[PDB]
């Protein structure tokens, strides 16, 4: 569901955002979108272990 | 001129390119201009005509 | 109203694009003055 | 995306947004046009925000 999770962005699909977005743009909204990503795979990571 | 997406399918569409339903191969796919992944094969669940 | 569950699905969409604040419902009365029928 | 350019000498094709390079990848369910005609140098004025 986090995956699915849109993290405050245009949308949670990468491929519609390089289609659509401008690729100078979106480069911020990328980041932002795999840093939340990997918050939340981080956390899964430390309460597994 | 607005380009912009709604709830109904996109009626139109900027690449008109090749038309094809070749298959048999496996390198990569597009569908409706959008990158994905997956194999293009039966669907048993028939879906609504909406 | 009868007890149950019956989703409705999408029949038809209508791009009317107009404002609507308001609606009236139709009848009609048998001819056979005029005789009208059941309608809930 | 061919009659409409390349008809006549080069407009001011100068805007921000949709890549002309990217419309040849983009599906819209809808577009609204609307023409009109301005004086001068109010083409500035026609910009989002
Ligand atoms: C529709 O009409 C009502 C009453 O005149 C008004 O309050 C409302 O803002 C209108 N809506 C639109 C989208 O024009």
């Amino acid at each position: 569901k986090q995956l699915s999770s849109k993290f405050g962005a245009i949308s949670s699909v990468l491929n519609d955002i390089f289609s659509r977005l401008d690729p100078p743009e979106a480069e911020v909204q990328i980041d932002r979108l795999i840093t939340g990503r990997l918050q939340s795979l981080q956390t899964y990571v430390t309460q597994q272990l | 001129l607005s380009f912009e997406l709604l709830h109904a399918p996109a009626t139109v569409c900027g690449p008109k390119k090749s038309t094809n339903l070749v298959k048999n191969k496996c390198v990569n796919f597009n569908f409706n201009g959008l990158k994905g992944t997956g194999v293009l094969t039966e669907s048993n669940k028939k879906f609504l005509p909406f | 109203l009868p007890q149950g569950f019956s989703a409705l699905e999408p029949l038809v969409d209508l791009p009317i694009g107009i404002n609507i604040t308001r609606f009236q419902t139709l009848l009609a009365l048998h001819r056979s003055g005029w005789t009208a029928g059941a309608a809930a | 995306y061919s009659v409409l350019y390349n008809l006549a000498p080069f407009f001011t094709f100068k805007c921000y947004g949709v890549s002309p390079t990217k419309l040849n990848d983009l599906c819209f369910t809808n577009v609204y046009a609307d023409s009109f005609v301005i004086r001068g140098d109010e083409v500035r004025q026609i910009a989002p925000g």
